[PDB]
């Protein structure tokens, strides 16, 4: 069933190769948007995502 | 305990149980 608690069983999710320096429609873990991807020098803490 | 320090997250458990009271297991806290 599916009406007792929050979903803890999920189906597999596929992945696609990432591209750089090109205008694409990216989708990172449910984050959506449009733009170009390039390398950075930011110093994200280990527990931070975006 | 004088000063400032931020606390980083550790875990996130999807237990979903109602909690109203708690107790510790054992010299001061």
């Amino acid at each position: 069933e599916l009406l007792h608690a929050p979903a803890t069983v999920c189906g597999p999710k596929k992945s696609t190769n990432l591209v750089k320096n090109k205008c694409v429609n990216f989708n990172f873990n449910g984050l959506t948007g449009t733009g170009v991807l390039t390398e950075s020098n930011k110093k994200f803490l280990p527990f931070q995502q975006f | 305990p004088q000063g400032f320090s931020a606390l980083e997250p550790l875990v996130d458990l999807p237990i979903g149980i109602n909690i109203t009271r708690f107790q510790t297991l054992l010299a001061a806290y």
